């Protein structure tokens, strides 16, 4: 349920 | 079971683009985050970067001027290329898929080592270091073959086609001053069967393969 | 100072416990999770996960593996230690950028002390022809790692003409093997008869030499 963008999730 | 598959050339002259191909056969690359991580001769692991599953990427700061990261989703495959190479890019490639349950790596390929370097291919002698009284103690003597004089790395070595794998010892390669490579391969075997003892030296950057028998002196 | 491991290297006896650390140096917590894991590299393999989100067990990984750290300390133990645990295990930090890997920590097996066999090779009437004399000295399943190789050529000790390398600590009896090769001209090679390797370990009660006659 966590997505990873440009190294950190949200 | 997810299966990664490493592929592409071993030697690269230095300032030109290095390239490897990631074959996948599980899950889709359309799902996940799919890595590549090198591995330095000093045993440390450096993080490289990803292609996510939309087609993002995230690349580590140091590598983000020279590195890419693409895919093909008919093919399930995706590529690394690193532009600009140096003799500091010499490692040991892996591809991997970090989960999104995990949130960790957890399939990892075997991975490939790729070397950096002007210096052509060459292709290794074969020499027999043959058994005898000051290689026997007890009921067991020492044999086997010196790989010299190859480039670049790796070199694999076998004993009988891989029927023979108990006591072998196949030694970590030294850079001799020469700019090639020596290693040398050996297995300890009851002094009373001296049955046929043959090594496999097998050096893919070269296309060679030599089998050189052992026999006692 | 980003992720610092320790210790560095490690000595634990089989059935023991092993305990090491990875310091973070800021917190990798995000969203009730603690994005740190373990892994474990062999030679010639590649690492494998053991611990991920700093606590669960990997499928497929024994129980005597576990993960228990925090915000920014984390604890990897081994318990007990068994002779395949033999390797270097890697903390990873992937909350935010940049993603690296701890400088590792070298595990090594404590086991009784085995005493090396010493064997010398001649260098091969084929490589000779070439005009270049490479000798070899072999010492075979010994622990500790530690050792002395010595090459005598005419009661003269040699220097800076010998190369060595170690394999890595075996899986099942935890014993290291090791190679010096001494290499020559095949005129320096002609040039003498008594080709001696003496071999120090602790192992052993007094020095081997191992040696050979050219020509015979």
């Amino acid at each position: 349920q966590l997505i990873n963008t440009n190294g950190s999730w949200h | 079971e997810v299966q990664l598959s490493e592929s592409g050339p071993s030697l690269v002259k230095p300032s030109q683009t290095l390239s490897l191909t990631c074959s996948v056969t599980g899950d889709s690359i359309t799902s996940g985050y799919w890595n590549w991580i090198r591995k330095f001769p000093g045993n440390k692991l450096e993080y490289m970067g990803y292609i996510s599953y939309s087609g993002g990427n995230y690349y580590n700061p140091s590598l983000r001027s020279r590195i890419s990261i693409t895919r093909d989703t008919s093919k399930n495959h995706y590529y690394l290329q690193l532009n600009s190479v140096t003799t500091e890019d010499t490692a040991t490639y892996y591809c991997a898929r970090l989960s999104d349950s995990l949130y960790a790596m957890d399939c990892w390929g075997q991975g490939t080592s790729v070397t950096v370097s002007s210096a052509s291919t060459k292709g290794p002698s074969v020499f027999p270091l043959a058994p005898s009284s000051k290689s026997t103690s007890g009921g067991t003597a020492a044999l086997g073959c010196l790989v010299k004089d190859y480039f670049p790395e790796p070199v694999t070595v076998s004993w009988n086609s891989g029927a023979l794998t108990s006591g072998v010892h196949t030694f970590p390669a030294v850079l001799q001053s020469s700019g090639l490579y020596s290693l040398s391969s050996v297995v300890t075997v009851p002094s009373s069967s001296l049955q046929t003892y043959i090594c496999n030296v097998n050096h893919k950057p070269s296309n060679t393969k030599v089998d050189k028998k052992v026999e006692p002196k | 100072l980003v992720l610092t491991q320790s210790p560095a290297s490690l000595t634990v006896s089989l059935g023991q416990r092993a305990t090491m650390s990875c310091r973070s140096s800021e917190s990798v917590d995000a969203h009730g999770y603690s994005f740190l894991h373990w892994y474990q590299q062999k030679p010639g393999q590649p690492p494998k996960l053991l611990i991920y989100l700093a606590s669960n067990l990997e499928s497929g990984v024994p129980a005597r593996f576990s993960g228990s750290g925090s915000r920014t300390d984390f604890t990897l133990t081994i318990d007990p230690v068994e002779a395949d645990d033999a390797a270097t295990y890697s903390c990873l930090k992937n909350n935010e950028d940049p993603w690296t890997f701890g400088g590792g920590t070298k595990l090594e097996i404590t086991r009784a002390d085995a005493a090396p066999t010493v064997s010398i090779f001649p260098p091969s009437s084929e490589q000779l022809t070439s005009g270049t004399a490479s000798v070899v000295c072999l010492l075979n399943n010994f622990y500790p790692r530690e050792a002395k190789v010595q090459w005598k050529v005419d009661n003269a000790l040699q220097s800076g003409n010998s190369q060595e390398s170690v394999t890595e600590q075996d899986s099942k009896d935890s014993t290291y093997s090791l190679s010096s090769t001494l290499t020559l001209s095949k005129a320096d090679y002609e040039k003498h008869k008594v080709y001696a390797c003496e071999v120090t370990h602790q192992g052993l009660s007094s020095p081997v030499t191992k040696s050979f006659n050219r020509g015979e």
